[PDB]
């Protein structure tokens, strides 16, 4: 609801960090 | 307020292309 | 008439106000800090903003910002930063206590100004007179963990240490400062070991003095110890996972001194493991394999785990000139054990990547039947930065918690290793290096 | 055949070059050999049977792993 | 979750969603796991591979918690961002700046052996201002010796062609001295130390030109960005807006299954929360439990 | 910060240097009390000379409430300084309302008066685009992603031209 947490609230929010995720897991299984 | 996401990798090191400076002061001015 | 949440209202509703000069913001964090107010982080924050956001500053409103920030515990790297524009502007009108507290709250912080630590330490070293040994050992502290490695105001600091009589907590920082600076010079770690003799009114400083007795590894001292031991319930659990780790490295005897520092760290895991860095829960492995002392159940191979995470985090983060070295001690030691060509010195180094059995991967291991032998590279970050170019203390900490898994390390540092000038000379290099410690190989 | 190798060849790569080769030959052809020395290859070998090539390079290796993650990473 | 190799990444790092994971993670440790096998394979290629894109998972976010210092009075704020960029980068995983790009310039050019193909290598990675004038000071050198300069050291041409190169990074503005002078070090720590504190002077006076250039880059594409926008009447500029937000709304919300789409979508929504937050008592700003 | 600070009741601060707050303190042996005072609030705290060290031992670490991020907040501070320096030349703008008048109108060319009225409409249209606040946020955000790419380097974040040119000099001038 409201007041959530601390660390919930630092976060980067709309940095990338799983588009990279997502193609670092569907390339390194793809590619070895 | 939301981007696009991009996931891409830039291998040069160039100048950061300062842009032009656009006339809308003097245009107000004007 | 007299209560603490009222002023504290009031400071809220100071500097909430929109305009505030430096003045009111330096005597707000003054008043903040002599109150201990850490359950409280919006006012610090706001008195952050605020400083943050001060144009003019004079002399004693920055240097009072700054004690005040660095006495508090607060790490803010932006503000912090920020300021140090500031100080590097009024840096000749500033003081030598004032100068000494601002470039030590700066170096507390970790800021990369170094016109302002070149500049502080042309200061502090072309006077040096007016500088009591306090003043230049805050100024050994910032400038050392502030990002440089100088030595010029290290060794003027440390004629005046070996000339006059210092306090306790100025030997401890300066100790400190020799530690992260990575010097291990005997004649000046004796000239600020005779300080420790009275008894320290803070265990901060011992606990710090034995940190850097520990990662410089000379020896401990029997009363640092004791002033260690004497009120072990004081100490931040990050701080005493440091100072276990010191006297574990300096080989500290005092058992009971390990079960009063592991007193407030127990506790501490086990209300909430997760507010310690990794890296600190290694230093509790490492201290708990050499001292040996009973350790709760769910912490003990906690941080057995925990010290491979942070060897594994280590490894991963190589600086890839140790990559190339451990890949030439490697070849090196498969040349050794016979290896005459390219192939098979490739299949020797394929082969000697076994994984330890606390999950950690380690880079060179080598077995037959009962003994496995490691061999450990010391590239020249964990070496001293002196001329004797010995190893730190993190050196002996590896190998003797690896051999608490069955490992016989024989610590190959690259000082000498990179000297020899053939592929042969190093084979026979590592062939006294293994057949020293473990003569079965 | 000619060879081109980084480094002069050693004779246990020597060995394990020619019976690696055997198996691009179609008979039980005595591949004679011809060692010659480039340096534009990272290591390895490249085999040149003067009618065909196959090119058991690092440097090959490499630039080819290159245009394959690169293929991978316009399409995921 | 991470997979037990993000996750030796993540420990030095202060980013919040890495560091919420680790915590995480030390609470499965703590409360009766083991610890997963840590791998002793993926050759040199998918090595390197997979530092290039783990490091990339640590830079991303701490880019955005990294405040630009976008017109500000001193160039202390652009010491205090090149600072926090340091910093990212030691926590990533990668080296000083000065010897990473030198070791990406050992890897370029591993074989190049004349020093034309070593100009033309490593033009992705130099000035192309610089690039021009040592391929004229070079296309200088071979006039002189008629003859194709060698890349090795011991080569007369390359040492006529190392003592013009020098004048050439001298009339660039940059000493070589003291350059050459630290990565070739002395004998006694004193005269490395001074030699020390003057390269760090350059180095501090280098990555701060930079990092003044970047944020006047970004301070002037703001500028041609918002004189570009104020040109518009307001509901053009509403209408426009509102369409780019839901367009990539609806390239978010298309992707079912996908972790960055549940992802934004959350942020979204947490952006909605911190709307909300400050709509609801908006003298001290959002509700943050403590 | 580091762990182990190595400041409090030693080279103290021992007054106010504001007339907001006042403050002075007990300068005694072994013990201190604070007396800080501050217009209708009153403190008199007594601390002891560990008690300042045992402060920093927990870390505050304080850190910043982002709406999107802390570089979108400060590329959103960037865009609302350049329309306050636009909203400072809509501010000099002569008032023409008072040449609204019929004595004003009917003394005029038409196509004067199609002028000053069509300029008075583009003086509406000006002001409210340039006070339309809400639309920085999405402004911001197309300078993010360029600018969080660049620092996505394969090589280093922090990388520039001037510290490649200075590692190029160091790579050419020694021996290969």
């Amino acid at each position: 609801a409201d007041a959530k947490a601390l660390d919930e609230l630092r976060k980067p929010k709309f940095s990338s960090k799983y588009l990279i995720q997502h193609v670092s897991q569907k390339l390194i299984p793809a590619v070895k | 307020y939301l981007a696009p996401l991009r996931s891409d990798f830039t291998e040069e090191i160039t100048a950061p292309k300062v842009a032009s400076a656009s006339n809308l002061v003097n245009e107000w001015n004007n | 008439e007299n209560d603490v949440p009222a002023i504290l209202k009031e400071i809220d509703s100071l500097v909430s106000r929109e305009a505030v000069s430096a003045k009111e913001v330096s005597d707000a964090a003054v008043a903040l800090t002599y109150l201990q107010v850490k359950a409280n982080r919006r006012l610090w924050g706001k008195v952050l903003e605020k400083a943050g956001a001060a144009q003019d500053y004079d002399a004693a409103s920055l240097t009072n910002l700054l004690w005040a920030i660095n006495t508090g515990g607060v790490e803010h790297f932006k503000t912090v930063a920020e300021l140090a524009g500031p100080a590097v502007s009024l840096l000749p009108s500033l003081s030598p206590v004032q100068l000494s507290i601002v470039v030590e709250a700066l170096g507390g912080a970790g800021v990369k100004n170094y016109e302002l630590y070149n500049k502080a330490s042309a200061v502090v070293v072309s006077k040096i007179g007016e500088f009591k040994p306090a003043e230049i050992a805050r100024v050994l502290y910032g400038v050392a963990f502030g990002g440089v490695n100088d030595v010029a105001l290290a060794k003027a600091a440390g004629k005046v240490f070996a000339s006059t009589e210092v306090d306790s907590r100025t030997a401890a920082q300066a100790l400190y400062a020799l530690a992260k600076l990575g010097r291990a010079d005997k004649a000046t770690v004796d000239a600020l070991l005779k300080s420790f003799k009275k008894g320290t009114e803070s265990a901060s400083d011992a606990a710090a003095a034995s940190f850097a007795l520990g990662s410089l590894s000379f020896k401990a001292e029997k009363a640092i110890v004791d002033a260690l031991k004497a009120s072990a319930g004081d100490l931040a659990p990050a701080q005493a996972v440091e100072a276990a780790y010191g006297l574990a490295l300096s080989g500290a005897t005092d058992a009971e001194a390990f079960k009063a520092l592991f007193g407030v760290v127990a506790p501490a895991i086990e209300k909430a493991p997760d507010a310690l860095e990794v890296s600190s829960l290694a230093q509790l492995h490492v201290a708990s394999t050499i001292s040996g002392a009973k350790l709760p159940a769910a912490v003990g191979s906690f941080v057995a785990k925990a010290f491979g995470l942070a060897a594994d985090a280590a490894r991963l983060k190589r600086s890839s000139a140790e990559s190339a070295l451990v890949a030439d001690v490697a070849a090196a030691t498969a040349v050794a054990f016979g290896a005459q060509y390219r192939p098979e010195v490739a299949s020797a180094v394929a082969s000697y990547v076994k994984t330890a059995p606390d999950g950690s991967v380690l880079d060179i291991a080598i077995t037959k039947g009962d003994a496995k032998v490691l061999v450990q590279a010391v590239p020249s970050s964990l070496l001293t930065s002196t001329t004797p170019a010995k190893p730190l203390g993190h050196v002996a900490a590896y190998s003797k918690v690896r051999e608490a898994q069955g490992y016989a390390v024989a610590v190959v540092p690259a000082n000498e290793f990179e000297a020899l000038p053939d592929q042969k000379a190093k084979a026979q290099y590592v062939l006294a290096a293994i057949k020293k410690v473990a003569p079965s190989f | 055949c000619t060879v081109i190798t980084a480094e002069p060849l050693d004779k246990l790569e020597r060995v394990e070059l020619t019976k690696k080769a055997e198996k691009f030959v179609d008979a039980g052809f005595k591949l004679v050999m011809q060692e010659k020395i480039d340096k534009k290859l990272l290591g390895g070998f490249v085999i040149e049977f003067s009618d065909r090539r196959v090119d058991m390079s690092t440097a090959k290796k490499v630039e080819e792993f290159n245009n394959f993650v690169n293929k991978l990473v316009l399409s995921i | 979750a991470v997979s037990k190799k993000e996750v030796l990444y993540f420990l030095s790092s202060k980013d919040a969603e890495s560091s919420t994971a680790v915590k995480s993670y030390l609470k499965s440790l703590y409360a009766g796991a083991q610890v997963e096998a840590t791998e002793t394979d993926a050759s040199e290629l998918i090595a390197q591979l997979e530092k290039k894109y783990l490091s990339a998972q640590v830079v991303e976010p701490g880019v955005h918690n990294i405040a630009l210092p976008l017109g500000e009075s001193g160039s202390a704020p652009v010491k205090r961002y090149a600072a926090e960029l340091f910093n990212l980068g030691a926590q990533a995983g990668f080296e000083c700046p000065f010897i990473e790009v030198s070791k990406k310039f050992g890897q370029e050019t591993a074989t190049s052996e004349t020093v034309k193909d070593v100009l033309n290598k490593t033009k992705s990675y130099v000035s192309a201002d610089y690039n021009a004038a040592l391929n004229e000071v070079l296309s200088s050198v071979e006039a002189e010796i008629n003859g194709p300069v060698l890349f090795d050291g011991k080569t007369e041409g390359f040492k006529k062609f190392a003592a013009k190169a020098k004048a050439v990074a001298v009339s660039r503005g940059l000493p070589a001295d003291t350059i050459l002078a630290y990565c070739a070090g002395s004998a006694n720590e004193d005269a490395a130390d001074k030699v020390s504190k003057e390269f760090f002077t350059w180095f501090e006076s280098a990555y701060t030109a930079d990092a003044a250039a970047e944020v006047k880059a970004i301070e002037a594409e703001a500028a041609s960005i918002l004189d570009r926008h104020l040109a518009k009447p307001v509901a053009q500029i509403r209408k426009e807006q509102a369409s780019a937000y839901a367009s990539l709304l609806k390239r978010a919300e298309t992707a079912k299954g996908a972790k960055w789409a549940e992802k934004y979508l959350e942020d979204v929504k947490a952006v909605q929360w911190f709307d909300a937050s400050v709509a609801e008592a908006p003298a001290s700003g959002p509700k943050v439990a403590a | 910060l580091t762990t182990f600070t190595f400041s409090g009741l030693q080279d103290a601060p021992v007054a106010a240097l504001s007339g907001s707050i006042k403050l002075n303190v007990a300068a005694k042996a072994g013990k201190a009390e604070v007396t800080v005072a501050a217009g209708a609030a009153k403190a008199a705290t007594q601390v002891s000379a560990a008690a300042l060290r045992k402060l920093s031992g927990s870390k505050i670490s304080l850190a910043e409430v982002a709406r999107i991020s802390v570089l979108h907040s400060s590329i959103q501070n960037y865009l609302l300084s350049l329309s306050n320096e636009r909203y400072q030349l809509l501010s000099q703008w002569p008032d023409f309302t008072t040449m609204y008048g019929k004595d004003f109108y009917y003394r005029a060319h038409p196509e004067d008066l199609k002028k000053f009225y069509d300029a008075a409409d583009e003086y509406y249209k000006l002001y409210e685009t340039v006070t339309e606040f809400d639309s920085l946020s999405a402004l911001a955000s197309q300078v993010v992603p360029n600018y969080a790419a660049r620092r996505r380097s394969t090589v280093h974040p922090a990388i520039g031209s001037t510290v490649a040119d200075g590692a190029f000099t160091n790579f050419l001038l020694s021996k290969q």
